[PDB]
């Protein structure tokens, strides 16, 4: 299952 | 920028039989950027119906993909894998070899 | 034994031609199970292993939404690293991320990883202990500053030590025919006469799984390393992998060369020689 919270560069 | 240059390997799913059902496969390895044309060839003619892998990559962030399509081999026809690159100045063929 | 899942995602600009490419693939070990192509028809997170198939509609919905989320990402970073580099909108470029867990033979949390490459080198990445960045250069020191200062490796070690962990023992018990199996190297010798004085010895690994294999070539049990052929381990495109190492033998020498074979999948390891 993917990650939710993904931060943007 | 970087660019590596692909591996290529030309084999067949199943030790090769005359008459029997199997699988052409082109590995593509080892290669950056990611745009490749990958042709498989049935006596120097490119074939229609190939399919490949999703695009992946390794550890050290270089591409792979493996080209594939169903073929019964024979005694005299001849097979061969096709790949062009940004690597590559003219496209590069690889022979199968049944033995490969 | 231990065993691993890994999410890659690759991003690719193409000035002119419309949204960049994106791509996702999910493994378990080395095993693909999931991916998602911008370019398909779809748009959505699909199966590419059986025992996947069995999840609900609640699972594909979730992670369509996520793998979305991940391309949205993607496609504000290519701009971000573009302006950071100082280059032109012409040409096209690569972001890279991977990501995911690893547990030890006792299916506890081992490790956890997190990488981002920008065109084939590395940018950043979260270190050995969750807690903090590696940053590859000048550019990327910009990006930790900011990630610390958002705290975005907390966030993330807490996914990589729990949720990652607890998703992989899922996917190994709900795939344990294809998972938790070995399938141990077929094997063979293949002899060809090069000259009237010399013949390739090719020795042949076929249909195994996992990849993880040594194949090695003695003479009189002394390593033949330099003297070598081997090939990179190939996918045979039934989830099995295929593998041969070759060494040319003056003839009549063939009885001194062992070929010896490590594999998971076999009882005890493999010398096969050519008699």
């Amino acid at each position: 299952s993917l990650y939710n919270t993904v931060a943007t560069l | 920028m970087i660019q590596r240059t692909p591996k290529i390997q030309v084999y067949s799913r199943h030790p090769a039989e005359n008459g029997k059902s199997n699988f052409l496969n082109c590995y593509v390895s080892g290669f950056h950027p990611s745009d490749i044309e990958v042709d498989l060839l049935k006596n120097g003619e490119r074939i229609e119906k190939v399919e490949h892998s999703d695009l992946s990559f390794s550890k050290d962030w270089s591409f792979y993909l493996l080209y594939y399509t169903e073929f019964t081999p024979t005694e005299k026809d001849e097979y061969a894998c096709r790949v062009n690159h940004v690597t590559l100045s003219q496209p590069k063929i690889v022979k199968w070899d049944r033995d490969m | 034994g231990s065993h691993s899942m890994r999410y890659f995602f690759t991003s690719v600009s193409r000035p002119g031609r419309g949204e960049p490419r994106f791509i996702a693939v999910g493994y378990v070990d080395d095993t693909q199970f999931v991916r998602f192509d911008s370019d398909a028809a779809s748009q959505r997170m699909e199966p590419r292993a059986p025992w996947i198939e069995q999840e609900g509609p609640e699972y594909w919905d979730g992670e369509t939404r996520k793998v979305k989320a991940h391309s949205q990402t993607h496609r504000v970073d290519l701009g971000t690293l573009r302006g950071y580099y100082n280059q032109s909108e012409a040409g096209s470029h690569t972001v890279q991320r991977m990501y995911g867990c690893d547990v030890g033979s006792d299916w506890r949390f081992l490790r956890g990883y997190h990488q981002y490459a920008y065109d084939g080198k590395d940018y950043i990445a979260l270190k050995e202990d969750l807690r903090s960045w590696t940053a590859a250069d000048m550019a990327a020191q910009t990006t930790k500053h900011k990630w610390e200062a958002a705290h975005v490796a907390e966030q993330l070690r807490a996914y990589l030590e729990g949720t990652c962990v607890e998703w992989l023992r899922r996917y190994l018990e709900n795939g344990k025919e294809t998972l938790q199996r070995t399938d141990a190297p077929k094997t063979h010798m293949t002899h060809h006469a090069v000259s009237d004085h010399e013949a390739t010895l090719r020795c042949w690994a076929l249909s195994f799984y996992p990849a993880e294999i040594t194949l090695t070539w003695q003479r009189d049990g002394e390593d033949q390393t330099q003297d070598t052929e081997l090939v990179e381990t190939r996918p045979a495109g039934d989830g099995t992998f295929q593998k041969w190492a070759a060494v040319v033998v003056p003839s009549g020498q063939e009885q001194r060369y062992t070929c010896h074979v490590q594999h998971e999948g076999l009882p005890k390891p493999l010398t096969l020689r050519w008699e």
